[PDB]
């Protein structure tokens, strides 16, 4: 139980890691910063040991945010973060805003991923179809050619067969695969 | 402590009783005061 | 549990503390009863924290927000002037670990002592508060003794350490760890820093003494 | 000004006795010299360690020790006072300090 | 079992892009410190699911990438971005290409309509 | 100091965790392959102990590249990277490329994210706009149906109204909620 | 029972069932070959009996049953 | 150039002296040889475990040892002097110098 | 070492002299050649 000398490592070792050697963890962003983005992370889970005692991470400020970007940021899907939304955080082994500090893996936040869907906040999913999704404003493509700009006025579909519709709610045109031109 | 408190009524032993007024004794007429065994003072305090 | 020693006019405060182990053994004769105490322990061992600051927070303010969560008297604290924090900063688990992490990267000595917190700058020292002498009750000649264990690669901060000596005493508990002593010999003399001590005694028989490690400084007197 | 009485001192008659003592959670050193002309104790008060005392005094009867210095970050809040057990006409003296002895040094704290 | 899966989102979740995953596509996984599902466990790093990310290219399933290119694609239909304001939208029988120099050109199989950059309008 | 036993297990324990276990790391790309997606990060942090020595990571070579991707990869977001483009670093537990090694952490790349927005390449962010953008080529859905496609001599966008106002430096084309349908 | 949230075990079978020990209140321990798993608090009749005739060795004498004292709700 | 005040030496007299010494919290080892012909102390000066000493010198009083020294990395850059606490004619001699034995031999660092 | 050196004049003790002569001897006259006490080549050269 307690008796031998290797249950007093493992004790130890189970410890140790209790304070240290932070790796990830989700949380909700509370704060966004718009200039440089930046979230600030609230931990959301927690233990309580038997002896009525809680461990609550503290808010963590100031968490890098990625993108899917390149060619030196010239390039990048910027889609709107607010308060609130779930993300997974990263800890990195040193603090890379210091080049003297000699403790490792003590809560250097690394980057937050845009957004998680855990339960709770589970949105549905498209069974085959890439739809980039904005508030009212959609955008799909199939994978059999077509593709749709839609929104509560206006669609402009370009179909498979040679069929463009560009239509508005005052009036639509069209061309068919026969090239055919009309006004509506 | 040993009179009536929240929790009802309790008994005090007599050493007790006997230590205080000793040290009411000793506050009367300083730490110099005789209260032991031959003190005609202590045998009428603690009869 | 507290423990008192001196001799035969006056007793000295020696430990404070709580019983962490106690168990009896009576093999036919004699009973023999053992302890095993310990100073804070149950504070420094479970005093939970969750603090965070942003760029620009003196840091001055957050050593003072840890120490009040660890919940103890503040025995002697130097505090840090107008020094600030370069990045943002969190801390969680216990407050302890904490305080002795930000130790390492600001020259700092955290240690808690007979229930008293004390938190002092490395190097540095205090007043002769003792003087060692024949006189003074010393117990041989004093020695010198490297302060660790191992050896640490050197440029050859400056200002750390990095020697000491031993001396010995009758029991003495009026001194600490964190104190200051005078030490007039006819080989040794000069101040010294005090680094641990170790209180032994033997009633009916045994030593009554005390050991002293030392330490050598090379800093401002604070 | 609510006060509640926490502390209570004794005094061994000692001419340089110097000891270290807790008050509202903080810890002070105290000096007591004995002055022969002026039959009087004076009082050293300050920190663990420190170079200097803080304050130096003259103790008397019935007079707040600490009633000018309350506005330093190391000095006690609270009341020290003396005062005596007999007879109202006793003076401090060397050895009639003490919780029995004649005259009760006594330190109370405000409730905060 | 059941590893959350993350995707660029944001506002709540009301703009996300959710690109159709199948089994068998490549993910890296990430282990959480503690069991988020429960308050109570005492034990840390004992493989809980943290989440995952939707593909990563490895050996042995290593897709072409285009050097310079924002290439949105599905299994037929095409959005492609170039840095010189061309912009085009394709599929196996329809184009609609909107370049930099005031060039439209939708089309189509059956027949097409452009506008040139000096204002002319044209039916195919 | 180091009199106590827990004391030398702490030191122990903080040194074993210096030369192993690594975690994560942030880096910046420094040689790319666009044929099986790779690149060469190098990582940024590091320290100098008192003894005036210094810990440098070194180069660390074809971390495999995430991109938001599905179906068997034949729907997929392949932005065009570019070398000094600033990452994170993630390494796997067990070297994926062998079946025999007998470490653990010992700095085996599991993969790189595509773009982390730090201090001083901090871009700006549209607070409300998912923006897909290109070097000088545009695509903007806002919540309230509008959608346009923009670049430096067109613009075609369909707004929530109906309107379609497909327009050109030469002429422009457009339709009206009313139905009409013009040409310029 | 029944588990509140999904499970993964791998490594040495020992060391995965010695945590499910911690979270459910149970005691596992090998000893000469038979496994014994148990409920901590509770104990199983008196299977033996310790007095003079049974050859004891000493008075019983009080000893903690571990080298550290606890944090407890009192 | 002000400067205070920081160090005093002492010699027993051997002829072949060497010892450790701290100044300005770094650490030199000196030497001190005994010249029978010209009756006066050599100073030799250098880092702790070197193979060489960096600076030798003849002591003589009222005389700035380390004035044409002060463009080194390793060499302290305060004030050593020695002058007597006697008759201002006397001269450096074999015993004579220590804070008592009629020579005054001193080390004063800059206020920096 | 004793001599000239980068760091200003130094001054040697006699052993060093007195070894380094009388290993200069003993290269005259091979290793056998006496040099302690006894010698009247050891009292020529000490002198």
């Amino acid at each position: 139980y307690a008796d031998r000398y290797d249950a007093a490592f493992g004790i130890y070792i189970s410890r140790f890691l209790r304070n240290n050697v932070h790796t990830n963890i989700r949380g909700k962003v509370v704060g966004v910063n718009y200039s440089g983005p930046s979230v600030d992370v609230q931990p959301m889970a927690y233990t309580e040991f038997p002896s009525g005692t809680t461990d609550r991470y503290p808010v963590i400020y100031d968490v890098p945010v990625l993108l899917p970007s390149g060619a030196g940021g010239k390039a990048r899907l910027t889609m709107p973060i607010k308060p609130g939304d779930v993300v997974g955080l990263s800890f990195s082994e040193r603090n890379e805003g210091d080049n003297n500090d000699q403790n490792t893996h003590q809560l250097f936040a690394g980057w937050a991923v845009t957004q998680i869907f855990t339960d709770g906040n589970s949105k549905a999913i498209h069974p085959d179809n890439v739809v980039l999704e904005n508030d009212k404003a959609i955008i799909t493509l199939k994978p059999d050619g077509d593709t749709s700009l839609q929104n509560p006025k206006v669609t402009v579909e370009a179909l498979a067969d040679g069929n463009v519709k560009i239509s508005n709610g005052t009036g639509e045109f069209t061309m068919s695969p026969s090239g055919e031109i009309k006004g509506g | 402590n040993y009179g009536l408190t929240g929790s009802g009524f309790n008994l005090p032993p007599m050493d007790d009783l006997v230590q205080e007024t000793k040290k009411t004794f000793k506050s009367a007429f300083g730490e110099d005061f005789n209260t032991e065994s031959n003190s005609v003072a202590d045998k009428l305090i603690q009869i | 549990v507290m423990l008192h020693a001196g001799y035969n006019g006056d007793e000295k405060l020696i430990f404070s503390g709580t019983v962490e182990y106690v168990e009896d053994d009576f093999p036919e004769e004699t009973r023999t009863t053992k302890f095993i105490l310990g100073d804070g322990t149950l504070n420094l061992t479970t005093a939970t924290t969750a603090r965070s600051y942003r760029k620009g927070t003196p840091v001055n303010s957050v050593l003072n927000d840890l120490i009040a969560d660890l919940k103890l008297p503040k025995g002697r604290v130097i505090d840090f002037g107008n020094q600030t924090l370069q990045t943002s900063m969190a801390f969680t688990g216990n407050a302890s670990q904490n305080l002795a992490n930000l130790a390492k990267n600001t020259g700092s000595t955290f240690s808690v002592q007979d229930g008293a917190v004390y938190w002092t700058k490395e190097g540095s020292r205090f007043n002769v508060m003792f003087e060692i002498s024949e006189e003074g009750g010393m117990v041989g000649t004093p020695t010198p003794k490297q302060p660790s264990s191992s050896k640490k690669l050197i440029k050859a901060h400056d200002i750390k350490e990095d020697v000491g000596m031993t001396v010995s005493t009758l029991l003495n508990g009026a001194i600490l760890p964190e104190s200051t002593v005078y030490l007039n010999t006819r080989y040794h003399k000069g101040f010294y820093k005090v680094a641990e001590l170790t209180h032994r005694g033997g009633y009916e028989t045994g030593d009554w003494i005390t050991e002293l490690g030392l330490v050598e400084t090379r800093g401002e007197l604070i | 000004r609510t006060v509640v009485r926490t502390f209570d001192f004794e005094l061994s008659g000692y001419p340089d006795e110097t000891f270290r003592v807790v008050l509202d959670s903080v810890t002070y050193e105290l000096r007591f010299m004995w002055n022969e002309r002026d039959e009087s104790w004076f009082m050293s008060l300050g920190d663990i360690g420190a170079q200097r005392p803080t304050i130096t005094s003259k103790l008397t009867c019935y007079s707040d020790i600490l009633a000018p210095y309350r506005y330093l970050d190391n000095v006690p809040d609270g009341n020290l006072y003396l005062w005596p057990l007999g007879d109202i006409r006793t003076r401090a003296g060397r050895f009639n300090i003490g919780p029995l002895k004649g005259i009760q040094m006594t330190y109370s704290s405000l409730i905060e």
